[PDB]
């Protein structure tokens, strides 16, 4: 996968490169990617969604996205990782509606400075944990 | 490979159908072993339902130890061999016991190979029972008799359940809950169920 990776990238690099026969080299950075979406789609547990996203940190998601991959990192078999990690040590909050999310985001805002004063103690505290979420951060 | 050579011919006799070359293989016949299985190749009897021989796979389900069964039979209902199916499910491991109904993963402590592929993993997913793939084929006639033995699709538990053994499943390895949830509904989804399974469909 990472082999594929690579060499649409540099399959990429040689279309803009030539001009000439850039349908080729397009056509051929398809394919790689088309068979890392396909190696990625096989996935039935989550140890080998793990493994594809990351060798022996979302190592191969973040060189996919760096590669304009955007089926590999679209796909449902990544999404479904990375919305754990993004609602990672706050999980209700993920089915809450819309409306409920923004009554979050305005909680956070009239207490914005309460809590960064507080966040001195939040390492050792429960709340902090929340606090350094994905999530809160986009929130904060 | 570590294979021999009469265990070799009773395998090619087998995948290539010949029947009395079979029959004296398994009569009077201290070696070649039922269920011998290369190392990344099929058992006997897996070969001989990939290509379809009734007469074979039933006298090869003659021998009462015998492994894969539950990998043959999900074979078959993955095709449209509705005998080799209603040969498989005469056998009486599946009569007298819960194999049929449910899934491989939680069936027991699945100390047999009865649903295992080649080495290590399985033909399909875990969590996908014979009558999940039979729905999954749209095979109306298999599911029919997947149904008639008592097979029936579970209903998957609500998305926001918390008993305990829906939340023992999303503790570890949510993904394979979900795919499993999908499969369970795509196999109630499918006409072939839908159709066969209850009254006013
Ligand atoms: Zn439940």
């Amino acid at each position: 996968v990472l082999t594929a990776l690579e060499l649409s990238n540099e399959l990429a690099k040689l279309a803009n490169i030539e001009k000439e026969f850039k349908n080729d080299y397009r056509k051929l950075s398809m394919q790689c990617k088309d068979f890392v979406v396909g190696v990625l789609d096989l996935c039935r547990d989550s140890e080998e969604v793990e493994a594809i996203l990351n060798g022996d940190s979302l190592s191969r998601v973040k060189l996919a996205i760096k590669y304009e991959v955007k089926k590999f990192v679209a796909h449902p078999n990544c999404q479904q990782q990375l919305l754990t990690i993004w609602y990672e040590n706050l999980s209700g909050l993920r089915e809450q509606t819309i409306a409920i999310k923004c009554l979050v985001v305005l909680v956070v805002a009239l207490g914005l400075p309460f809590l960064a004063i507080g966040y001195w103690i939040a390492p050792c505290s429960r709340l902090g944990k929340i606090l350094r979420s994905p999530f809160m951060k986009f929130v904060a | 490979t570590s294979l021999t050579a009469e265990e070799e011919r009773f395998l090619d006799a087998a995948e290539y159908g010949n029947i009395p070359v079979v029959r004296k293989m398994l009569e009077e016949s201290k070696t070649l072993n039922v269920n011998c299985v290369d190392y990344m190749g099929q058992n006997a009897l897996q070969l001989a339902v990939g290509n379809e021989h009734l007469e074979v796979t039933e006298l090869l389900l003659k021998k009462e130890n015998l492994a894969r069964i539950g990998d043959a039979l999900l074979l078959a209902i993955s095709k449209g061999y509705v005998r080799i199916v209603e040969a498989i499910l005469n056998h009486p491991g599946f009569a007298a016991s819960k194999r049929l109904t449910l899934s491989p993963c939680e069936q027991e402590l699945q100390d047999d190979d009865f649903y295992a592929y080649d080495e290590d993993g399985t033909r399909f997913s875990p969590d996908i029972t014979p009558i999940i793939l039979a729905a999954h084929c749209q095979k109306y006639e298999v599911v029919h008799m997947l149904l008639m033995k008592g097979a029936r699709i579970e209903r998957p538990h609500d998305y926001f359940c918390k008993c305990g053994d829906c939340m023992e499943k999303q503790r570890h390895d949510s993904f394979s809950h979900s795919r499993s949830r999908i499969n369970a509904y795509k196999g109630l989804a499918s006409p072939a169920y839908l159709s066969l399974s209850s009254e006013d469909p």
